[PDB]
């Protein structure tokens, strides 16, 4: 699951 | 592995300032918002405030209750997040915990204590009378918490602490171990006690 | 800010159940991106939160088997099938689609198991703290089921019942009883001037209080 800070999430 | 860590927090006067911190490890968090959650004891989780990535300008948001008295900000470069809390009242006293939008990984939370009360640190007192119980009184300490083990960690199993009551502002807990008899016939038994707030650690060898 | 409305509040069951929480939304927890940022969280007492499902039915890693997370939209459900001792704590859901984070209110979730009796054991005080003054009696009430249990100290044979603190644990994580502690405080003066400390509990395993005493 660090792909999901790899693509980012920010609103 | 991913990981956030805290640090700062501690006990506090009404109207005092306290900056907190959270370092991130493992992976970069220069892609995510990141956000301050707090929890007041015994309640649930709540978000305090939210900063946006380099993108979206590094935008910042509050919670109504925190807004003109708290400020987030971030350091990218170091994989720092910072919360700087003015002004704090003691309805702020809780837990704070850092964590990404994505809301996977969390730290392991600072406690912020927001008090006119000072300091007082416990006085630990050895319970002393098949299984024995043996056990420590800690009695008299503000603010919450303290920890207790028993011989450092190594006895674990059979381990009762008792959540602490408050009386006349000041908070008294017990804890407890279960040992087979032997073990007290030959080892020591001792329970160590820390008040972070006091910058004590006690131990207390129980005697027969 | 995006409502989760979390149920029931409580769940209680025995070991090899099957439990489910509700976590609803307010708002479709859909992204533009096509994940769902819905997660759920357990939080034991004194712990921090810890992920156990992340992206609605993404297993986090460590996490049993028997943890499972469903839902899309609007409506969400963590199921545990088949309940085992260490599964209780707090349990929230937690959204990051919308900005800001929310939470669902919480599910407590505890163990029924078999009624078992109390092990009591009664405390003098220590010689250091009368020596400052002050006096405390302690009993220990331990490993009990059903948690509803009375206490009471007697004085030479009145009950007293100023100064008694009393604090009872969270649930065991091993073998899904209470315990209590009960607390005496009084002057040395007071505790010098009387001779029998008992410490008196009832519960429901027995008709029979037990009875634990010391003499002075």
């Amino acid at each position: 699951r660090e792909n999901l800070y790899f693509q980012g999430k920010d609103g | 592995a991913v990981q956030l860590v805290e640090s700062g927090g501690g006990l506090v006067q009404p109207k005092e300032s306290l900056k907190i911190s959270c370092a991130a490890f493992g992976v970069t968090f220069s892609n995510v918002a990141m956000y301050w959650v707090r929890q007041a004891p015994g309640k649930g989780l709540e978000w305090v405030a939210r900063i946006r990535t380099k993108p979206n300008n590094y935008a910042t948001y509050y919670a109504d209750s925190v807004k003109g008295r708290f400020t987030i900000s971030r350091d990218d470069s170091k994989s720092m997040v910072y919360l700087q809390m003015d002004n704090l009242k003691t309805e702020d006293t809780a837990m704070y915990y850092c964590t990404a939008e994505v809301a996977t990984d969390w730290g392991q939370g600072v406690m912020v204590t927001v008090s006119s009360a000072e300091t007082t640190a416990p006085s630990v007192y050895p319970l002393a009378p098949s299984m024995v119980t043996l056990g420590c009184l800690v009695k008299g300490y503000f603010p919450e918490p303290v920890t207790v083990t028993w011989n450092s960690g190594a006895l674990s199993s059979g381990v009762h602490t008792f959540p602490a009551v408050l009386q006349s502002g000041l908070y008294t807990l017990t804890s407890s171990v279960t040992v087979p008899s032997s073990t007290w016939s030959s080892q020591a038994v001792t329970c160590n006690v820390a008040h972070p707030a006091s910058s004590t650690k006690v131990d207390k060898k129980i005697i027969v | 800010d995006v409502v989760l409305t979390q149920a029931p509040p409580t769940l209680s069951a025995t070991i090899g159940q099957s439990v489910s929480i509700s976590c609803r939304s307010s708002q479709s927890l859909l992204h533009r991106n096509g994940n769902t940022y819905l997660n759920w969280l357990l939080q034991r007492p004194g712990q921090p939160p810890q992920l156990l499902i992340y992206l609605v039915s993404r297993l986090e890693s460590g996490v049993p088997n028997r943890f499972s997370g469903s839902g899309s939209g609007t409506a969400f459900t963590l199921k545990i099938s088949g309940l085992e001792a260490e599964d209780l704590g707090v349990y929230y859901c937690v959204q990051g689609t919308h900005a800001p984070l929310t939470f669902g209110s919480g599910t407590k979730l505890e163990i029924k198991r078999a009624d078992a009796a109390p092990t009591v054991s009664i405390f003098p005080p220590s010689t250091e703290q009368l020596a400052t003054g002050g006096a405390s009696v302690v009993c220990l009430m331990n490993n009990f089921y059903p948690r509803d249990i009375s206490v009471k100290w007697k004085i030479d044979g009145t009950e007293r019942r100023d100064g008694v603190l009393d604090s009872v644990t969270d649930q065991d994580s091993k073998d899904s009883t209470y315990s209590m502690s009960s607390t005496l405080s009084l002057t040395k003066a007071d505790y010098e001037s009387h001779n029998l400390y008992t410490c008196e509990v009832v519960h429901k395993t027995s008709s029979s209080p037990v009875v634990k005493s010391f003499n002075r």
